């Protein structure tokens, strides 16, 4: 039963912002035995198991499987993270661009609310459900044996539409904020004594928040679209 | 099969803490502690104890059905029957609970995952065994708990954004606004009586 | 889905209110003093900042009470719809 | 039936550390430590140890009531009777304490939660069992300790704001003012006699 | 919640006083010299900063002790009302 | 009755590390690491190891007193008497040290806290029991160590102010002076013999 | 001799992640993230994740050699001895790799600095033990990764220079040009399809 | 008396990592990483790993002294005698090493620290006991390592200041020159063959 | 140090080419691609 | 409280002298030229950090040593 | 202090050299032409400039082992 255990435990830990370190490690371990004691059944094989279990090589294969989904499934959240990130770049966060202060504080500014919104939004249709369905599809495709990783090598080398969907979301945001910065420059040209920190920062911050409102709504609809896109990508990658 | 009962007395309350309750309470308390700055509560003692107390608190009625029918007899001075109907009826109560809060979607999808239920074609959720009942229940509870926790998170992150906004407006490029956020949040957490009301919310209209 | 969107809209609106007022105060302060950094120019570097600080402090003096009230209402409402959030 | 006394002894210091004190002190001290910059104390050594010492320190008078009535006899060299009135009277003292600092609102909310309380017909607050008494008390102490700590928090945040104001006023946008904050904070922390007044305040006018 | 509002108002007023005096001295100095960076302009970059330092230094020399005194009072009160803050 | 001696020995070195020294040295070293930029030392290795070594080092006189009187005998090769005067006399040595460096204010406030002290009417500081003595000493040592560390702090902040003032007098607003401070600070830290003098200062005229 | 093999298995993957790969990819992607403004990617989730994924992928062929001669062999259907020659031959493959990419300069300095090789006088690079082999190889990978990383760095710095030139030429002296850099870089980062070219190149024209 | 040797073996590698080496290498590598901008390396993986390898790596000649006298027999396949001369002779080698690199000033100040050393008045540095030897050596190694690291530091900060001077001489007041500094530093870091000379210099002129 | 000189030569020549606005940005696109090519000529 | 204030006054006075000299040099330069100039200013400021440094550092050096001494009596 | 002082003097002098040449290179229209000059600096000066730092920096680390 261990094999499915180390297909699922990679799944659970590798996929943290669905099931993360907020959850106590004593609650992240039992879900493995749970979902496996579900899944493993009907695979009743009684044969002679190697000395030292040479099928440990098979173990290798299984680990990779779980990891794949997680980082690929991380694309959706991250595109939202990237959106939030770039916006606060023009507002406040990018002032950590300098040599290493104390920690990544300005990560917490904006993108974390996007992470919460996106993670909640799964739970209308499904949080961990579609992931597990695709994983059962992989069980159908590759249950187990010596032939461990068919084409995983070229499956790994791939393209993800991170900034593509980020732009799909934030195009007018970025263009208008660029124009506003150029308006700040026109303000400087009007009077050469502006010392932008005396002027600009407040304006770009307020504008960023307003645009985040309207783009949160557009985010809802673009989110359902993005979910469909990533579903197609995963189907392709696991079948190949 | 008395051995199994007592060795599970040694082991199982952990699996139970992963079994019906103890998930959402601990989760929500960690959500509460991830705001307000640091841990600010002892991770190893306080919140876990609270979760255990509140969880046995929750489950007193299912254990009550068992106390009438199961618990009173396995008092080891009675040398009670091996646990067939004790298990079955306590499981009936546990089943009614689990199905109070288990999604059908997860039920069918994990039934397909097992390859046992997909071939066996189970229709009643009481005909889903506890073995099959566990994982869909846990995941559905996870979804509900995450929903509740982030909806709880909302005002504190609002305060964080507010203070950061004032600072970035004033040119306060260098600051740890989190610390300024640290006090303000709890005012609401205390002044709206939201700790007691939240405990009540989860507690009662979880069971009902 | 829909309820989550309602949550996000309401949250961002509350943020808009509280984060809106002081940042607009600071905007007006900096723009006005920069316009006074014109005729009788007098630019060293930083000067307008000082008034900025004053303004924001006055902001928290002027608005405070009802500001708190806002959160209270919504916060209570949040826990209410907690029982319809499941 | 000495068994349960010693097993529940092995269990109990955890429940006690979560049951009357030790919440508020650890809370307040981590709150003190989020000022001054870094941890600046060993989270794994010092402050929690201080919390333990002050914990037993504070609980000593309840233990004195039990020392007259309970503790003196279970000294195993006295061969004491089975625990009937030891539990009853120590519970009476613990009850008076818990109800010194428990909200009735939480009592009734967990009464509805348990559904033990609804069927068992609980009228007096001494008729609410200790199990029912525990989590409500924990909630209320959480509220009180939290409020105290964040009302302590605010001034150091004020000082941080002042330092950043001065720096950006002269235009030193690029700085980590926190470090220049570190010394000044200390002076007040020392100049107020503030940790001594904090310990004395919590200690004396927690118990009284 | 009324008490919370009173708390915030008091703290912010103390901020007002403490941050009011020194930056006011600096503002006076910079305004005077910047007005002297007009007629007979002679405006290079930084010069008034030097005189600024003098005033600022004297401020941190002269003001400091009693300034802390302000916080002293309020801080003591908090600990007292800790027992009534429960 | 060797049991308690060896069990409390297994327990005790933590309470000792919170009991006489180990506070001040770790505090000062963290203050030093708050300058120079990063941690610059492994918090999980170096400063705590140094703290333990120097801690046992500095306690070697108190340990010498207990070594002649207490420690040498429980070496199981002497087959020493049951611990009556070992505890009392080691407590007397710890008492003399503690009263070297404990405030009376803390003593009386914590005496009102225990409420055993109020009823027992303790007048001499040697009549204050060890358990009562410990946390007052801890708080007093905290205050003294804090005072020392921030009086250490002041000059480096002076240097940072100097570097900024120079740059901004030239108008180089866009710079991270911290990094330019990074080398200069160490120079003084080493050039003043400050590492060795700090260690010797704390060490020799801590105990004397 | 299962014991030590399995203990060093519990220990070793960290030293391996510091032993062949995992340096250069992490440094590359961090240099990538130091342009574009903020992190713009999760420091704590994605990028070093990709580093690990590419690392295991890239180390697959050594495991293929050890798959033919070791990882096929432990089977009961192969009737294998305990791990004597499996380790030796896998180490031979690892040796051929490490000596693909280790310097002789570092090797001799590290030989005599262990003084095991200095006094023992080792001649073949296969007679240099794996422990002595690791850190020099790591150093050489560090230097190559740094060359590639800063030659990655140049373009966005050129873009920033261009933006500053524009602003200062038009009299827009007061701006934070970094923000204007953020979108254009992003556009270019996609508009040339360069991330996939970088990743595909790194993987393939590393291993092939 | 095998117990203490093996328990302290479980305990000791930490204290050794704080006891002879492992300080200077890690410190210097962190100094290297505070140049070039960001972390530029994995803090939790690479640099301290290199430090451990280089650490025991470097400690090997003392272990060769023991290999003749100590190490050969505690290979538990030799069934060696109780540790009499193992400890004495390894301590003598450690003594000669520590006295290679311990200052007398630290020795006397820490001797007055221990106050058994002040009462006993030890004159020879071989008459200072091992525990007495440890912390003075720690302090001396701290001073040497810090000197080495910040002397490494100086040129990169020079480069930063010079690029700022260029931009400000051209009137380009608004810039984050650090990023343009980022490539240039690396080339010096390589163009000198300088890391190899650093490692070799640490290597031989540490031990010789 | 000479290789850095050549890289800066190309980049600063492009800066000269730049310093009309819109299509000017397009110029950067081209060179950016070429940069990554000679990325594998940096080692 | 008073003694701590006296300590801070000493530190601020040392700050005063160190920050007094170079800005006076720059002041002279800027007044004269204002009656381009940044370049001359650079020279002076640069030379200051070269020219004055040693004995200026010495100031801090001396006082810092004294501090550590009375560190022992700060208890 | 002695070696410290020597190190500081030498570093500040190298700073002087590098910060001195670019304005000698430099010796609103003409501003644009001036820009070319600074760029040509990194074209013209860099290599031997680095050599300067290179030399001293190498020696530093060497005499690092004798700087203790």
């Amino acid at each position: 039963l261990n094999g499915v255990f180390f297909r699922l435990a990679p799944l659970f830990f590798f996929l943290p912002f669905l099931n993360n370190g907020i959850i106590s490690p004593s609650i992240r371990i039992p879900v493995i035995f749970l979902v496996a004691s579900g899944l493993i059944t009907s695979g009743k094989v009684d044969i002679g198991s190697s000395v030292f279990e040479h099928v440990y090589f098979l173990m290798f294969k299984e680990i990779i499987v779980g990891l794949l989904l997680s980082f690929c499934l991380s694309l959706p959240f991250w595109i939202f993270h990237a959106v939030g990130s770039i916006i606060d770049n023009q507002r406040g966060a990018t002032l950590s661009s300098s040599i290493d202060p104390a920690n990544g504080v300005d990560t917490s500014e904006l993108a974390k609310f996007f992470n919460l919104f996106s993670a909640v939004v799964f739970l209308y249709s499904g949080g961990m459900v579609f992931i597990l369905e695709s994983i059962q599809l992989s069980y159908n495709i590759c249950p187990l044996f010596s032939q461990c990783s068919f084409r995983i090598s070229n499956i790994l080398t791939f393209l993800t539409l991170l900034a593509s969907q980020a732009v799909i979301l934030a195009s007018p945001v970025m263009i208008v904020l660029l124009l506003s910065e150029v308006l700040l420059g026109v303000l400087s040209r009007f009077a050469p004594q502006m010392n932008a920190f005396s002027v600009s920062l407040t304006i770009k911050s307020l504008l960023a928040i307003f645009i985040i409102f309207i783009c949160s709504s557009t985010i809802y609809f673009s989110k359902v679209q993005f979910f469909l896109g990533e579903h197609k990508f995963f189907t392709n990658l696991f079948v190949r | 099969s008395l051995i199994a009962t007592l060795s599970f007395f040694t082991l199982l309350p952990f699996l139970v803490a992963a079994g019906t309750c103890y998930i959402k309470f601990s989760i929500v308390f960690v959500m509460v502690r991830n705001a307000l700055g640091l841990q600010q509560v002892p991770s190893n003692m306080t919140l876990n104890g609270i979760a255990l107390i509140m969880a046995l608190f929750v489950m007193k009625p299912i254990i009550e059905a068992g106390y009438e029918n199961y618990l009173n007899g396995p008092q080891k001075f009675d040398t009670i029957s091996d646990i067939v109907r004790f298990s079955d009826s306590g499981l009936m109560e546990y089943k009614q609970y689990l199905k109070k809060h288990t999604d059908l979607e997860l039920a069918r999808f994990f039934q397909r995952s097992e390859e046992e239920n997909a071939d066996l074609k189970s229709a009643e959720n009481n005909d889903y065994s506890l073995f099959s009942l566990l994982p869909a229940y846990a995941l559905s509870e996870i979804k509900d708990a995450f929903k509740i926790g982030f909806y709880l998170y909302l005002p504190f992150v609002v305060v964080d954004l507010v203070i950061s906004s004032i600072l970035l407006a004033l040119g306060m490029m260098m600051m740890s606004p989190i610390t300024i956020s640290v006090p303000i949040k709890l005012v609401l957490f205390v002044a709206l009586d939201g700790w007691g009301i939240l405990s009540k919310a989860l507690i009662e209209q979880y069971i009902n | 889905m829909s309820d989550i969107v309602y949550m996000g809209n309401k949250a961002l609106y509350l943020i808009l209110i509280f984060s809106l007022w002081p940042v607009g105060i600071a905007t007006v302060i900096g723009l006005s003093i920069g316009l006074l950094q014109t005729v009788t120019q007098l630019q060293e570097q930083t000067l307008p900042f000082g008034i900025k600080l004053i303004g924001v402090s006055i902001s928290l003096l002027l608005l405070s009470g009802w500001y708190g009230e806002v959160l209270l209402s919504f916060c209570h409402e949040i826990m209410f719809l907690i029982k319809s959030g499941v």
